[PDB]
């Protein structure tokens, strides 16, 4: 109840946080996945346009 | 009511079409080629 405790000296530390922002971007096309290049199923497709 | 997408047969546009002629100063009717189709004006 007495009792205190007080620094005497200091350092000065540098450290390193590595934060992500952004990831890639990615596209996808519906023809060319589905039916690749085949004029049979894209006649199919349009019905799931 | 609707924008419905086709997949059939059709003249493309800004196509070239042959012109045939009938003046006088001729007659000229050829064996023409009838395919999946044929776009006549006259
Ligand atoms: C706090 O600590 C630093 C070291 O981290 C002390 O700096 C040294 O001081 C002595 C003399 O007291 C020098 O000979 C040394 O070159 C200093 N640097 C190092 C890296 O040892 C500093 O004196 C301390 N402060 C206090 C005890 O009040
Ligand atoms: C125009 O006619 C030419 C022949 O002269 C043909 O090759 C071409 O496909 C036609 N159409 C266009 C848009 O150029």
């Amino acid at each position: 109840n007495n009792s205190i405790a007080i620094p005497t000296n200091f350092s000065i530390s540098v450290t390193t946080e590595v934060m992500p922002v952004s990831m890639a971007k990615t596209s996808v096309d519906c023809t060319m996945y589905i039916c690749g290049d085949s004029l049979e199923c894209s006649n199919l497709l349009l019905q799931y346009g | 009511d609707v924008l419905h997408l086709t997949q059939d047969y059709f003249l493309p546009f800004h196509s070239n079409l042959t012109q045939y002629f009938s003046l006088n100063i001729y007659f000229d009717n050829p064996i023409l080629k009838f395919g999946d189709g044929v776009y006549f004006a006259a």
